[PDB]
């Protein structure tokens, strides 16, 4: 159903003639969608698949991270101020009290923009360099995209049949996260309010408070 | 070996897993094709030519985008608009466009003459570059030499190979700086030389992260 | 009177267009000699 | 592969040497006025710019023609440098540039009494050239005397030129007295024999144009007393009001009516 | 005034176009006639028995 | 003709302010509407074509 | 004329040293322009070729549809709510709704969601048929997915294969012109803020005074 010839497709029942020959349902997420033939060459397809999974994984982290502080702010679990909104959390580091995790000054209490940036360059630079290398001190399998071993403490990938199906779950939850993250970016740019405030307004008046309410917000003026 | 072959340097230092198609056969091969854009040998060839042409243009642009401003800041010369993203507007000023401010140089007055002449001049030049012409035909596309290497600095094959790597590395650095000029100019709205002076004057207060980053969402710059 | 003017403009243009494209239709070839 | 090519696309290189060399070479008079058998036989169409023009029969043999062609090419090349160099600095001053001694026939006086000249590297900064008159006379004479003696003796010192890199005295051997090439052709535009033959025609033709032009610059200086740029700028400004006839008039012509 | 008139006399209007509707009257008619002419050129030339090359047309 | 009217003395203008005189034409009318207005004007009275 | 090795090319006399090998002249609109090597792979070239023709046919409808109401408002008695193409969307939020040709008896649409639902249902079904290659009950089985003909050629203007080859060049060249002009409509809307007809009529009032360089160029930086 998610692999092989009769797998699910991007156009559903009407996707017989739209599936490229190079897409044969061998990898996770193969709904036969490449109307631009960008993955015709096998080598470029493999690299694009890695980029998609890495993006999908960052988006799943990003989608959860862009809502968790705001949810805590709403129910009263913590206080962030303007930093509750995801597209305003950056300036927090420039607050006199500093970026306090969960609003607690006894936590990180970071003050230096340089320090948070240089630290990330060293850490993520090392972590990403090992990923590109394909080798490292940790124990991994031969698949760079799917290391396992050290990165699979719970043996959820041990069963090979479940691993193939769980791969579809990762990319499908991942692609939804990427689409929603693009929604967070555009809604932040267009509406200027947090994603949960956008949701609340749609619920308050769905027929009026929708995207077309801001359709004329960027009319070029003479 | 140092700049070509399997012992060449890589974009990620020790962590080096060069793509198979990247075999250190061309200048500036640090094994960086993580997106796999140049997997096709024909496309890679086309991409290498674009990089060299972009690099040479960027090198001319980077020097040309600071030279009028450096002369102005140092009081060496007066320009109608020294800042690069404002130099084009000089044609619409009163006396027109005077080179180095001296009314006896160029003294251009109409943008149509500038545009039409550039269309003819650059149209022939680029045609000569791709189809060959007065300077020669059958010459290498990216490294023609001959009339374009009068000093013969590329006579030694070994020196030519190393100097080609230098061209890309200086060129790639120039391309990054050009993006910086554009982004910095679009944000600071000030010339790049002036921006550098500001950072040197008070780096902890005029940095982008402190000066504009906090006003990039909900508040204007 | 505008209705009359538009009608005449339509009519005059029609006959002039036939005259123009009539002579553009290989007129010189329409002769009985060879 | 070639170092030469056309200017207007593929197959745009059409160098016709027949019009400038050989029996059908163009002549100073058209076909219906001058028959080709009336041309001096010593002018056989082997030298650049052989328009078959030599009244008074000055060239009566190949040696005499070769000796005079050595003179013509040198007088032509100097006139090309002079024509360009006599009017370019004056045009700068008339347009606002700071040039002392703009007109060519007044630059010498500017160096008198210890005065100096400003050399304009036109695209870029100007220079307050410190060389005094005594020094300029000494350096110019020394460099020119040495340069001309090397041409006269057909031998010179070893040195560097970009086209040939580093060369020794051996290169001076086997150099044409008029078309040395080698170090004197850094861009290597003389490689193609057909291109070289055509470019030789352009050299004397631009050269002969320059020689007659400088003659006018001199005659015009004596008559109008102004620089060549001033004469041109005012002919273009008011052509019928400012020409030779108006100057010769030298009086307010009474209205005829 | 007492009556209504076009009042376009002696006003120097291009092609006498006082109102934009006259433009559509001329343009539509010319396009139609040009349209039927355009799709018939090949047939008309075919009668000549020659192809409309660089040597076509009455020539003495 | 335009060089004569703009750079070399000028053309006699009978409509010149202060009386008809030779005048330098500094602002020639090159607007498409004016030019096309004369070309496709009626030849009848009041219009007179060109 | 338009096919084979003797076809015209995009750089004219200089378009001979950069015509790719894979661009041979078998497809309409082939001027040998692939300087970036994007269509080196035949499969990607095939798809890119369909995308161009589709972008071209939408552009031709878009170019005509973006100027026709503006032409009709100035040169006819029709009074649209918004004749300008980049303001016609807001008509559906007006009190009277979107009235076709300004007539309240035509369409009279008043809810954007209903129009969107009908559009995605109609365009979704239609675009599926083109993608899958067969419509409902195998409507288009066997017909070309880019050049169907049959029901899409009621007038039979392309029955002769030789006429078809010629007319496909006309379609792509009018389409490429429309795409390039739609870029003009987009940028001129952003910069001038007026309709494309207004921009044209302003150029024609006084071309020297009313053009991009004399009005807006200075403001863009
Ligand atoms: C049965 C009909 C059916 C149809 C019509 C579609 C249609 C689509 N599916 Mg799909 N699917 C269908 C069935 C099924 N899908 C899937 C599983 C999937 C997956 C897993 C995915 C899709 C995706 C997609 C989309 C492909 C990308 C895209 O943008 O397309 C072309 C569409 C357009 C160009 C839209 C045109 C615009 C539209 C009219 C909206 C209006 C736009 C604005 C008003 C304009 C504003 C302008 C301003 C901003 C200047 C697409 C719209 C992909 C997706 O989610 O993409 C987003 C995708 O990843 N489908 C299954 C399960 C087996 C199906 C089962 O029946
Ligand atoms: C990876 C994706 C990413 C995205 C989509 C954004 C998006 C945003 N960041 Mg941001 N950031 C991101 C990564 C990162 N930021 C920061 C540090 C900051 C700061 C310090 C600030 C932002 C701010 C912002 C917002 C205004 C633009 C700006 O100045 O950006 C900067 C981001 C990258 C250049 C904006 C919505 C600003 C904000 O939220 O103010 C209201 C702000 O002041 N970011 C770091 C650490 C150095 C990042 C990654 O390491
Ligand atoms: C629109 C008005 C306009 C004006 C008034 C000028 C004025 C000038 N331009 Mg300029 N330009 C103008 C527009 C434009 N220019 C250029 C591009 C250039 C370039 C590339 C150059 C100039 C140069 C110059 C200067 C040359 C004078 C000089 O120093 O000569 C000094 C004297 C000489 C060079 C030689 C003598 C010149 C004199 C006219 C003699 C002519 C002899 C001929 C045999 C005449 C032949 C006539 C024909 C009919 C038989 C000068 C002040 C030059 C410069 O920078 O000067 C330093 C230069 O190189 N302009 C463009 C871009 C298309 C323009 C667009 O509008
Ligand atoms: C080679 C050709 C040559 C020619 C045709 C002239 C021509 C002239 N020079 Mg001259 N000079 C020449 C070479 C040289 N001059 C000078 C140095 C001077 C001076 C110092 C002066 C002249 C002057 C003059 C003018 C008055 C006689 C006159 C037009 C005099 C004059 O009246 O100039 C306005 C004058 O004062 N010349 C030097 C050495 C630098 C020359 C070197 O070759
Ligand atoms: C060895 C040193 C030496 C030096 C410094 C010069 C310098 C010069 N020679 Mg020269 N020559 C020398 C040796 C010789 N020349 C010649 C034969 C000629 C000729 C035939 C001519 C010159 C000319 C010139 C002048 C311009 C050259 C040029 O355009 O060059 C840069 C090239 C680009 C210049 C001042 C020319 C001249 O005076 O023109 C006015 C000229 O016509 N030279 C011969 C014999 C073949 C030489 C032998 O050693
Ligand atoms: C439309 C006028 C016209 C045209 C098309 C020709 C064409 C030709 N002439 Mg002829 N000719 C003309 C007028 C013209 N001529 C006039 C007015 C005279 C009297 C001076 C002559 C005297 C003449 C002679 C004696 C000969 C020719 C010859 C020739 C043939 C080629 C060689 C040549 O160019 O010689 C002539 C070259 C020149 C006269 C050089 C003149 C310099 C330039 C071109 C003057 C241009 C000034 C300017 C544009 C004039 C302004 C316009 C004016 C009306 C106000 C050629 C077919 C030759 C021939 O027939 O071979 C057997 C030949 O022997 N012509
Ligand atoms: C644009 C062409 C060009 C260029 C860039 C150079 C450049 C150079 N030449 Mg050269 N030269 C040239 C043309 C050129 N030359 C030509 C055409 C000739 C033949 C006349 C010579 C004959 C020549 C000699 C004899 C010498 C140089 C020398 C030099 C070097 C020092 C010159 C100096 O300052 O003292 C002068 C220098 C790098 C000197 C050198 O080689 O350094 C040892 C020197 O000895 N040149
Ligand atoms: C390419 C497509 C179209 C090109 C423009 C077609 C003409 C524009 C519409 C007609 C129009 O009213 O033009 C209006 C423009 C604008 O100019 C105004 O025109 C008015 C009516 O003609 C008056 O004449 C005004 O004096 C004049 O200012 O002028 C022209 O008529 C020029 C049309 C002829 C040149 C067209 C381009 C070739
Ligand atoms: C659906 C579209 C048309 C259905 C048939 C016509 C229905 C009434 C149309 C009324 C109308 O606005 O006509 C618009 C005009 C009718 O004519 C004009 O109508 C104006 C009101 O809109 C005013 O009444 C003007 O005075 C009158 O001249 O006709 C056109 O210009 C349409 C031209 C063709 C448009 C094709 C679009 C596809
Ligand atoms: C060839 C080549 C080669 C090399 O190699 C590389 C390179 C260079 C890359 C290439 C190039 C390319 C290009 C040029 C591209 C461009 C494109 C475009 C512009 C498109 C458009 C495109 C465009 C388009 C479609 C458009 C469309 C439109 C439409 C549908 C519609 C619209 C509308 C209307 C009607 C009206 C209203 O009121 C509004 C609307 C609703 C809005």
């Amino acid at each position: 159903e998610f692999y092989g010839p009769d797998r699910a497709k991007w156009l559903g029942p009407f996707s017989e003639g739209s599936v490229p020959s190079y897409l044969k349902g061998e990898f996770p997420g193969d709904y036969g969608w490449d109307t631009a033939g960008l993955s015709a060459d096998p080598e470029t397809f493999a690299r694009y698949r890695e980029i998609e999974v890495i993006h999908a994984r960052w988006a799943m982290l990003g989608a959860l991270g862009c809502l968790t502080p705001e949810l805590l702010q709403n129910n009263g679990a913590a206080d962030f101020g303007e930093a509750a909104v995801w597209f305003k959390a950056g300036a927090s580091i420039f607050n006199e009290d500093g970026l306090n995790y969960l609003g607690n000054p006894s936590l990180i209490h970071a003050q230096s923009i340089v320090a948070v940036l240089l630290t990330q360059l060293v850490i993520m630079g090392a972590a990403e360099a090992y990923r590109y290398s394909g080798e490292g001190p940790v124990e991994t399998s031969g698949d760079s995209l799917y290391p396992g071993g050290f990165f699979d403490p719970l043996g959820l990938a041990d069963d090979p049949d479940t691993l193939a199906e769980l791969k579809v779950k990762e990319i499908k939850n991942g692609r939804l996260a990427m689409f929603s993250m693009f929604g967070f970016f555009v809604q932040g740019l267009v509406t200027g309010k947090s994603p949960l405030e956008n949701l609340a307004d749609h619920l308050a008046e769905p027929s009026v408070n929708n995207g077309f309410a801001s359709a004329t917000k960027f009319l070029p003026l003479p | 070996v140092e700049w070509y072959g399997p012992n060449r340097p890589q974009f990620l230092g020790p962590f080096s897993n060069p793509p198979s198609y990247l075999k250190g056969e061309f200048p500036g091969d640090y094994g960086w094709d993580t997106a796999g854009l140049s997997a096709d040998p024909e496309t890679f060839a086309r991409y290498r030519e674009l990089e060299v042409i972009h690099a040479r243009w960027a090198m001319l642009g980077a020097l040309g985008c600071v030279t009028p401003e450096l002369l102005q800041r140092n009081g060496v010369a007066n320009f109608g608009e020294a800042v690069w993203f404002k130099a084009g507007a000089q044609i619409f000023q009163e006396g027109g466009l005077d080179y180095l401010g001296n009314p006896s140089l160029i003294h251009a007055q109409s943008i149509v003459a500038i545009l039409l002449t550039q269309l003819v001049l650059m149209g022939l030049i680029e045609g000569y570059r791709v189809n060959g012409g007065p300077a020669g035909e059958g010459l290498d596309a990216l490294y023609p030499g001959e009339a374009f290497d009068p000093l013969g600095l590329a006579d030694d094959p070994d020196t030519f190979a190393e100097l080609k790597v230098k061209e890309l590395k200086n060129g790639r650095l120039a391309m990054v700086s050009m993006l910086g000029f554009g982004v910095q100019g679009l944000i600071t709205r000030k010339g790049p030389i002036e921006n550098l002076a500001d950072h040197l004057a008070a780096p902890d207060a005029t940095n982008f992260w402190v000066d504009y980053a906090p006003k990039s969402a909900g508040i204007g710059y | 009177m505008l209705t009359l003017k538009i009608f005449v403009y339509t009519v005059v243009t029609f006959f002039v267009s036939l005259f123009i494209f009539g002579f553009l239709s290989n007129d010189p070839g329409r002769n009985p000699g060879q | 592969v070639s170092r030469s090519g056309g200017w207007l696309g593929s197959d745009s290189q059409n160098i016709n040497l027949d019009k400038w060399y050989g029996p059908d070479r163009v002549l100073y008079l058209p076909g219906g006025l001058l028959a080709r058998d009336e041309i001096n036989p010593v002018l056989n169409g082997t030298l650049p710019g052989d328009y078959g023009y030599d009244p008074l029969g000055l060239a009566k043999d190949a040696e005499t023609l070769a000796k005079y062609r050595a003179n013509e090419l040198l007088h032509a090349r100097w006139a090309m440098l002079a024509a360009a160099g006599a009017i370019i600095p004056e045009g700068l001053a008339a347009n606002g540039a700071d040039v002392k001694g703009a007109t060519w026939f007044e630059t010498g006086a500017a160096m008198l009494n210890g005065g100096t000249l400003n050399w304009f590297a036109v695209p870029f900064v100007n220079f307050n050239n410190p060389l005094p008159l005594f020094a300029v006379v000494a350096i110019n004479v020394a460099l020119m005397a040495a340069a001309e003696n090397y041409r006269r003796t057909e031998d010179g010192p070893a040195g560097y030129a970009p086209g040939v890199g580093k060369f020794d005295e051996s290169v001076y051997s086997n150099m044409d007295n008029l078309y040395p090439g080698g170090p004197f052709d850094p861009l290597g535009l003389a490689d193609d024999p057909e291109v070289l033959a055509e470019l030789k025609v352009k050299e004397i033709k631009n050269g002969r144009l320059a020689m007659v032009s400088f003659l006018g610059f001199a005659v015009q200086a004596a008559v109008t007393g102004e620089g060549p740029y001033a004469n041109w700028s005012k002919h273009v400004a008011d052509p019928f009001g400012y020409n030779l006839l108006t100057i010769l008039s030298s009086e307010d012509r009474a209205a005829v009516l | 005034l007492v009556d209504d008139r076009l009042a376009g006399e002696g006003t120097g209007k291009i092609l006498g176009i006082n109102d934009p509707s006259l433009f559509w009257a001329i343009t539509i008619v010319f396009t139609i006639v040009w349209g039927v002419f355009y799709v018939s050129t090949r047939e008309i030339d075919a009668a000549s028995d020659r192809e409309n090359d660089d040597d076509f047309g009455l020539t003495l | 003709l335009v060089w004569k009217a703009m750079y070399f003395g000028g053309i006699y203008d009978t409509w010149a302010p202060g009386g008809g005189d030779v005048r330098i034409i500094t602002n020639p009318t090159v607007s498409p509407g004016v030019i096309f207005g004369y070309l496709f004007r009626s030849p009848f009275g009041g219009d007179g074509w060109i | 004329v338009w096919y084979g090795p003797d076809r015209p090319k995009f750089l004219g006399p200089f378009s001979d040293g950069l015509v790719p090998a894979y661009l041979t002249g078998e497809f309409p609109g082939d001027y040998g322009w692939d300087t970036s090597g994007l269509s080196a792979d035949p499969e990607t070239f095939k798809k890119y070729r369909t995308i161009e023709v589709i972008h071209a046919r939408w552009a031709m409808l878009g170019a005509l549809g973006c100027i026709f109401p503006e032409v009709l408002e100035k040169y006819s008695g029709v009074q649209f709510g918004e004749a300008v193409w980049f303001k016609a969307g807001a008509q559906i939020f007006a009190d009277g709704g979107l009235n076709y040709l300004g007539n309240s008896g035509l369409v009279h649409a008043q809810s954007i969601v209903a129009t969107l639902v009908v559009q995605v249902l109609l365009m979704g079904a239609v675009e599926i048929y083109r993608a899958n290659g067969e419509g409902p009950n195998g409507f288009g089985e066997g017909q070309d997915t880019l050049y169907p003909g049959g029901a899409f050629d009621p007038l039979g203007l392309a029955d002769d294969p030789d006429t078809l080859a010629e007319l496909k060049v006309k379609e792509i060249k009018n389409g490429r012109l429309a795409m390039l002009s739609m870029l003009g409509f987009f940028v001129q809307a952003i910069v001038t803020g007026k309709g494309p007809l207004d921009n044209l009529l302003q150029h024609l009032e006084e071309p020297g005074e009313f053009n991009f360089y004399a009005l807006y160029a200075n403001s863009l930086a």
